């Protein structure tokens, strides 16, 4: 995983020079999407989450995130009326920190058990980046990097 | 974004070869640097992967472990082989290729190269002469179902044009690749693989390949070579 | 589907036997449940049995007074009471109900049946 | 660290429960105190051009290896990485 | 044991609103590697043995209408009435059979208003 | 808990020249007990997997793992057709590698919470070690072991 | 590494997941991407058998220790038995 | 998380670490306080909240319990008012004796908090909410490093 | 470390399981091993008044360091605080 | 339990005002001090929050940033509180409370000392000077509901004896901290606080201060005078 | 499987005995070591045990605690023990004994040495006039149940002949050890059990003892004559 060390005044991945002092100077921050110029609305962000099976989902903590203008909420259906997304598991909520809720609902066949991003990026949840979208739950889309920040 | 080779070159059979690949407009540390051999007579054979990446992980084709070996220099953002004994039966073109590691997109980019000394895919028709203007079929045959999980095909359809490095047409079973024209349609039944080819032109004559991803050796098919007659 | 006797009346402190026959499908890997319809005070799932098996899986509360039977010879689930009291009379229901995988035989569920009543003098 | 995005955004807004305050003031025992949206604090960071417009190419830049590092483990919930790294880095000096 | 209880012991509403029914399981019936969830929602009417209405909470059942929804996990589990029919009158169980003894709710009495 | 160290090709149960250099290195790496002069037939096999109660199974983690040749998939039924082996947790699947599956059921008087090994071993699992046998997913009983590799 | 065990497995075939060679091609995302089998890296030692029995024999030592240290753990899942050892050794050596 | 060395130091050179099972974490009792245990007394101490999750942290060590609290409340209605008892969580090993309780009445929420501030003790897993059926004791936890 | 506390309770029967010699005799296999609360060593401290109930002031004060820290962090079951306090002690001491 | 500040000081503006608050009779790093500045006939106003536990941490008022410091030092027990770029409205008396970092208490106890140079909340009878032996009321009321989820509605309420520190009569909604006459008592709906005396003495003579608890800053009424 | 223990250990009043015991032909970390005492009287006496494996954690029992240590020797392979404040009634035979720390499966050899300065447990005849060609059958019953959760007796029978070292007759309820002919066979369920020698030859003839595992300390029956 590149490390990313801060200068006094910009950022080097990777030397005794480089000097760190307790755990709290080790920071994991959560970027969004929307941060890197992508597209926001509705038919264009579906069009970013698939199904698949046979793969089971992990989820990684982040300690710092960012505010989303827009965070996604889900809940789809097959019409038999499944639940094609799995529950989210007790200490997942949704992300603090939005601006607008666009509360998704959709009718499309779910071919596979979990529901993945097609960019390889992650789902933010509160202080949590998994790899599936939950139920009912508000997510950002977003990458998690690590730096160490400064004395 | 642009890939360049090296010169040509003409070794000994006791010679080893050494073969550079410069990038050119993208983040090479990202996507994959595929090497493949074009062998007249025997269609392609993938070569190798190298993942530009940090720990600058490796993979070849079993009929060359231990023969062949790759290293990159990010210095230059470039990757190298050297061989250990380039035999006559070897004097192929040797051709570099990126693809996105993030997913089976399909190869992009091409070089051009020069070294002068398993899911069987069978192209059902050898050959389609056929006067231009006039619409075409054309399918290869996979032993394996290529169908994934996901539902995307991961069967990949190339053209090379005589003499120039190939071409892509068609990733991830049907959807179409940027510039090419409209004409071209791919459809995939997960074990035959057809095209259409809406109307044949002068310069869409050439060898059609396809390719797979799902599973490593990705193996190439023999190639129809449509030329217009 | 299902097929059951007719309503029955008993003496307090008797045996009562209700029968259920399974028709149709396939006697030997069922998952015969039994329910007592209370009227008016919902339901409650006494027991039940795999006819492979042939030793039912009563529940904590009816182990004590119910006793069950499969017999693949007529494919017939039989239950009988030990001993019968007034606030026994209630539906008897024979079903096809399964838990995951604690009591499971086939399929999670399957068709209900016609209901029993019993009486008490 | 080149930036190869699009667009970046020149300036970040982060919310950050590590800072120690949360509840300054407030209460601690956890029958009084804050809501589970209560202990944020929030910071407006847009420092420089070379720190926020790199963040995020060092985030395309590592979603690479957390993803491949998610499919190694069998691990469900993963707490450790940022304990691991500094491990990794206290002993490669002291590799002895 | 499972014990349920149903938080609307009677609800009543009117032609063409929307009905819901709560149902709180003492433990978890939420499979944990298998997303599926084991609870399921019977409709009697009265004089009729009971009909399964939709299983693992969410699937609706051969020849069910559109109109009975199913949501919910863990302990909490929610039946929807959509639209309210003449002829939905009737009586609702709860059943969990994610572990023995089968156990089922009261039941919920709903009925046109 | 005995660590081992390899000097070019012998292995030394845990000298100041003894280093690791990072934490990569380290591997747990788990041996199935089909080389180790045990009978891998069924019934003699059924015979070291015992029922107890009232003790909380516990689960380890190894990185890499042998090849099983005769692994075990259980699904023990109760007299009464009840089945007795404790469903299977999230995140645990079966042996990955395996060449021949022995369906082994039918066993009825199991008469325990949990069914424990006799031996002392682990059922391997997917990279995770456990000392409770879990229903329907196969395994293979060995054993877990930790090294420092040699740089 | 004295084996009291009865028999040794001379060579053994091992798989491995923490190596990167399961997915050098196939993609990193996991939306396209290899199913829960795929994550495996074979391997194979002919070579080194007195070395494979010594490893034989330290895993039959060193089962009790791991026995001992679940029962008292009340972690179910352990995972940092590995992190517990690299504290262990380097808190031992440089720890004062 | 303040430190405990050994006197008692509060946290140097000179107290080294010099292995990890030095580190030990204790689940003191409050009864060494002084506090009351009756249960009407004790009943006033347990609120009842709703919207924090419920978090658990591992201790080591405690203390004989001269009396632990096994709460079993029913909401009025009938539905358990404590959340079900999750995996890896055993009563508290060493009472003398159990003060069990048959039932409040009415629950306003879910979790029941301490409101003094005060773990529940459970077995080697000090917790902040109270479950359900489990034999439990109000208590602290400290971390030490030992010689 | 002096106690504001009311009471000072100089006896302090401790029962633990970190000795991990709780079980000699009897087994350690899982199966003939001894139940789940059999596997505990008690003991009894009699060091002295002022360090027992110094404990206890020390837990008070504790306390809300504790809660201020499982307010902050997301995982429900930390186990994994003896090995942050390892850390951080050598960081400071022997990092950079 | 005894706490006592700097005594009064006079400077001129363009300049530092520097005080202390000396504690005595608890554990020091156990209450959270609150600093509140009283502008004469102003009522008043949350300077700030600073908590000696640990590593220090300092909240200071939007209105008063990047103005004032607080700071703590643990071998004598006392926070220093500093103030620069004095305006002529800062001539103000100083108070330090003694507030129970676990839970809303009140602020039992403060200090004396003056220098020379969000949810509001309503106090709609502005004073009601009676005679001795009627039942009063005082009515506070607050945009945002104060209802919390444990279901204690964190209202205080102060009495501002003449020419004195702040007194505590009715904390947490409707608890009687002691040493408080039984006669003050208080009813918290949530959204509208009210005060009943059952019957004014001479001593309740002064100024009845509302304080909200749930959110910061810590927002004082207009206080009624009965 | 070989194991000697020390010479002939003689002694004065009040001094120190350190008496050894080796191994052999076995895995010397594996096995646990327990001490025992047999007396010049019938009865038997678990004097400790040692865990060789790993730091070495040792047991003693409540009777004799903290006045005799034991002590393992890594590469010697040898197990002793010293005990200071000798006395009269400590003179003994010491014997030593081979028991897994896996299971209970009995003790498999013992020593011999010689030294001169709760579950109760009883046997029912304590003696019993023997013919040959019978069967015969030996009742032991102890205070608490010995039905572990696994289901098995943590029970044992060992004989003692005439002037010898003890041998290991059977071990967890019925299963018999190696070498040990099919005419001894123990049942019992529970609190009761019995040792039921099919057919009592004149060859096998001594001291019958009781032995539980369930819970340390570990404890001995009387012994019964054959
Ligand atoms: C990091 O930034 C790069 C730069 O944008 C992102 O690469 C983008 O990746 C997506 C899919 O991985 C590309 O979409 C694809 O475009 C081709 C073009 O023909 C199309 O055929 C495919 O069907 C698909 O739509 C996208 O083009 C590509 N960006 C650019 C500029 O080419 C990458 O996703 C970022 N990574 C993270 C973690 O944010
Ligand atoms: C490590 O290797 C040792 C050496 O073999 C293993 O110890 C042996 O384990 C077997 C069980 O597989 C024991 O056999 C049993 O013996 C009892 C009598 O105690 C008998 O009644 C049973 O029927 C069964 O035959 C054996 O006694 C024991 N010792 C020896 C010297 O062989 C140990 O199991 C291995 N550890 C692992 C984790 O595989
Ligand atoms: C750690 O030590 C502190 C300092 O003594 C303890 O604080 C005590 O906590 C009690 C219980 O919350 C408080 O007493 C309160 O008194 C008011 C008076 O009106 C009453 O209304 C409340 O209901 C409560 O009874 C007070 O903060 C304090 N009391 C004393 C005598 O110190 C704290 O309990 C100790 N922590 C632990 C975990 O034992």
């Amino acid at each position: 995983i590149p490390l990313g060390v801060i200068h006094n005044s910009t950022l080097q991945v990777s030397v005794c020079r480089d000097k760190l002092s307790s755990t709290n100077q080790l920071r994991s921050v959560g970027l969004n999407l929307e941060g890197n110029g992508v597209a926001t609305d509705v038919p264009s962000a579906t069009k970013r989450w698939g199904f698949r099976s046979g793969v089971p989902p992990k989820v990684v903590n982040y300690e710092a995130g960012e505010w989303a203008e827009n965070c996604y909420n889900l809940e789809i259906k097959k019409p038999d009326g499944s639940e094609c997304l799995p529950a989210a598991p007790d200490g997942i909520r949704g992300f603090p920190r939005c601006r607008y809720v666009h509360k998704v609902s959709g009718t499309g066949p779910c071919a596979g058990d979990f529901a993945f991003h097609k960019e390889g990026a992650f789902f933010l949840y509160d202080r949590l980046a998994s790899t599936v979208i939950y139920r009912g739950t508000t997510f950002a889309e977003g990458v998690v990097a690590f730096l160490i920040l400064p004395q | 974004v642009q890939l360049v080779q090296s010169g040509a070159e003409v070794k000994k059979p006791g010679a080893s070869v050494k073969v550079s690949c410069r990038t050119s407009g993208y983040t090479f540390s990202s996507y994959n640097i595929h090497w493949v051999r074009q062998a007249p007579g025997q269609g392609l054979e993938w070569m190798g992967v190298i993942n530009p990446y940090g720990r600058s992980t490796t993979l070849y084709a079993r009929r060359f472990r231990d023969r062949v070996t790759m290293t990159r220099d990010t210095s230059t953002s470039t990757v190298y082989m050297e061989l250990s004994s380039l035999r006559s039966e070897d004097t192929a073109v040797y051709f570099c290729g990126r693809l996105y590691s993030g997913a089976p997109y399909g190869l992009d980019v091409w070089g051009q190269g020069s070294t002068v000394t398993d899911i069987v895919m069978t192209q059902s028709p050898l050959s389609l002469p056929v006067t231009p203007g006039e619409p075409a079929s054309i399918s290869c045959r996979s032993s394996q179902s290529l169908l994934h999980s996901n539902g995307y095909n991961y069967v990949d359809w190339y053209l090379q044009k005589p003499g120039q490095s190939p071409q892509l047409l068609i990733y991830l079973g049907s959807s179409r690749a940027s510039g090419v024209p409209d004409r071209f349609s791919g459809s995939g039944s997960g074990t035959d693989f057809t095209l259409k080819i809406s109307r044949v032109e002068t310069e869409d004559v050439g060898i059609y390949y396809c390719m797979q991803g799902l599973q490593t050796p990705l193996t190439f098919g023999g190639g129809t070579k449509v030329e217009i007659k | 589907q299902l097929v059951q006797s007719g309503a029955e009346v008993k003496k307090p402190g008797s045996s009562v036997k209700v029968a259920c026959k399974v028709s149709g499908g396939t006697f030997s890997s069922y998952t015969i449940s039994w329910v007592r319809q209370a009227p008016g005070q919902g339901l409650e799932w006494m027991g039940g049995i795999i006819p492979s098996f042939g030793v039912g899986h009563y529940s904590q509360k009816f182990r004590d007074r119910v006793t069950l039977t499969a017999d693949k010879s007529t494919t017939t689930a039989f239950l009988e009471l030990s001993s019968v009291r007034s606030e026994d009379t209630a539906l008897y229901y024979c079903a096809i109900l399964g838990t995951f995988n604690w009591k499971s035989g086939g399929n999670y569920f399957g068709p209900w049946g016609q209901g029993t009543l019993v009486t008490v003098s | 660290i080149v930036n190869a995005q699009p667009k970046c955004n020149p300036n970040l807004h982060y919310w950050t429960t590590q800072d120690e305050g949360a509840a300054i003031g407030l209460a601690w025992i956890p029958y009084f105190g804050p809501a589970a949206e209560g202990i944020y604090t929030e910071g407006l960071m847009h420092n420089q051009d070379g720190l926020i417009c790199g963040l995020r190419q060092l985030a395309n830049e590592t979603t690479q290896a957390l993803q491949l590092f998610l499919r190694a483990t069998t691990e469900l919930r993963t707490f450790s990485i940022l304990n691991r790294k500094a491990i990794d880095f206290l002993l490669q000096r002291w590799g002895g | 044991d499972i014990v349920l209880t149903q938080s609307p012991d009677s609800l009543a509403a009117s032609l063409g609103e929307r009905a819901t029914i709560s149902c709180k399981s003492s433990h978890s019936v939420l499979y944990s590697s298998n997303n599926k969830d084991f609870f399921a929602w019977y409709q009697q009417k009265p004089g009729q043995p009971p009909k399964l209405l939709i299983s693992w909470a969410s699937t609706r059942e051969s020849g069910v209408p559109v109109r009975f929804n199913g949501g919910g996990s863990g302990t909490h589990f929610t039946l929807t009435i959509s639209s309210l029919q003449a002829e939905d009158v009737a009586v609702y169980y709860c059943q969990q059979y994610f572990s023995s003894p089968i156990t089922f709710g009261q039941g919920t009495r709903l009925e046109i208003k």
